[PDB]
């Protein structure tokens, strides 16, 4: 489902400030990463990335294509293709804690300035 | 005859844009008698200072083109533009390269006429208000500002995708567009970065005037999201000097002049 900036911001409130990344920065990162599409599936040189956060089956989730994945998040990649974001968020936090924000390549080029446009004013 | 008025008196404002009824290009031609071979039109009424080449990147989108021509030809004439339509068709079946095709269109359109403005448009975007003029402004122009697929609102302030227009000088200023973005995404952000580095800002009509519809469609094979896009966008300042108009190479396989447009088929190589 293609979510809205505010639907996403509200769903990921928990993540705000975690590892030093604000909600404003996440709203920006997620828009460029998946277009807020919880069903996004994209290939990246030999592996596949899933959902809103584009979590990869290379190290983070287990897909059928790569059963032997490290599966650090301990989850089937299909759990990252629905509209329930709690597990997606928990996995993203592990990536943030372990690898860091650099995992999300869009952050630096697209979310280093003009962050105010990403604010959600919906109470 | 004298100069066309600053704003055309022929404008109707908001239009109902739909893709339900089949389009017959034969009808379209009939409905647009003033358009000449190659999809060229010049006001017979006044003299337009806007010499516009409209460039459409293309491959296997004829059905979308039909709708584009059906809607745009009447609109562009009402806007009193001296224009020409150029569809740059990528030959072959390797990775699509939107921006490189747009550079090809710039160079090829210039062989036909002394154009001073270039509109770069996806084949599936139709403006919903004819006050959203398809011409160049004092700063690079972002035209498709409120797309129906984005809920009629700009996705982000630095967004320059869809339909844009650069004067001949603005385009030359940034060494044109990059030729190194293969596959979907990022090339428009690189272009935004180039304009910004040359000290320009983006001009845009407001969201009401800029409403635009995109014909609904699935993703094209061979235009999958580019894995290198984010890394490339981060380095525009250094690569724009060596990747662009000055480094463009391609081969022309066919030039077709149809009554509604010129379609140039080209071989632009493969990812290197
Ligand atoms: O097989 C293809 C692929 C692309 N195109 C041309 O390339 C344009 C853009 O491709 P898509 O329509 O599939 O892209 P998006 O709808 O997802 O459009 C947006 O993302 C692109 C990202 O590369 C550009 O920035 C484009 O200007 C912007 O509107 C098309 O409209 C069309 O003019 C073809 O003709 N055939
Ligand atoms: O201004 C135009 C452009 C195209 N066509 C028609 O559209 C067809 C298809 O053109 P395309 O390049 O898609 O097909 P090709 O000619 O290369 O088979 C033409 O043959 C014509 O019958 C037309 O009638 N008027
Ligand atoms: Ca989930
Ligand atoms: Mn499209």
């Amino acid at each position: 489902t293609e979510l809205t900036k505010c639907k996403v911001s509200h769903a990921i409130k928990d993540i705000d400030g975690y590892q030093g990344i604000s909600l404003l920065e996440w709203a920006c990162v997620l828009f460029h990463t998946s277009g807020y599409d919880t069903q996004a599936v994209v290939n990246d040189n030999g592996s596949t990335e899933y959902g809103l956060f584009q979590i990869s089956d290379r190290f983070w989730c287990k897909s059928s294509e790569f059963p032997e994945s490290e599966n650090i998040c301990g989850i089937s990649c299909d759990k990252l293709l629905d509209d329930e974001l709690d597990d997606d968020i928990a996995c993203a936090k592990k990536i943030l804690a372990i690898k860091g924000i650099d995992y999300w390549k869009a952050y630096k080029p697209m979310c280093s300035e003009k962050l105010e446009q990403w604010r959600c004013e919906k109470p | 005859l004298t100069a066309c008025p600053e704003e055309s008196p022929l404008l109707v404002g908001p239009m109902l844009i739909e893709f339900n009824i089949p389009v017959d290009l034969k009808l379209v031609e009939q409905q647009n008698p003033k358009v000449k071979l190659g999809g060229r039109y010049t006001p017979m009424d006044c003299i337009s200072p806007h010499k516009v080449a409209i460039i459409i990147p293309f491959r296997n989108r004829q059905e979308h083109l039909k709708y584009w021509l059906y809607y745009l030809h009447p609109i562009l004439q009402r806007q009193q533009l001296d224009y020409g339509i150029y569809v740059i068709n990528q030959a072959g079946e390797s990775m699509f390269n939107k921006a490189k095709l747009l550079n090809v269109g710039f160079k090829e359109a210039l062989k036909d006429y002394d154009y001073n403005c270039f509109v770069f448009s996806d084949v599936d975007l139709i403006p919903m208000n004819d006050h959203n003029t398809y011409r160049c402004f004092s700063q690079p122009r972002h035209i498709s500002v409120a797309m129906d697929k984005f809920g009629f609102s700009l996705p982000y302030v630095q967004y320059f995708g869809g339909v844009s227009a650069l004067s001949k000088q603005q385009f030359l200023s940034i060494n044109g567009f990059p030729n190194n973005y293969w596959g979907w995404g990022g090339e428009d952000d690189d272009i935004y970065n180039r304009l910004a580095f040359r000290g320009m800002s983006v001009s845009r009509p407001n969201a009401v005037i800029g409403k635009t519809r995109m014909i609904r469609h699935s993703r094209d094979k061979k235009n999958e999201p580019n894995p290198q896009r984010f890394d490339r966008i981060a380095h525009t300042k250094e690569t724009m000097l060596s990747d662009g108009l000055n480094s463009l190479t391609y081969m022309v396989l066919e030039v077709q002049r149809y009554p509604l447009y010129t379609k140039i088929t080209v071989d632009i190589g493969t990812p290197s």
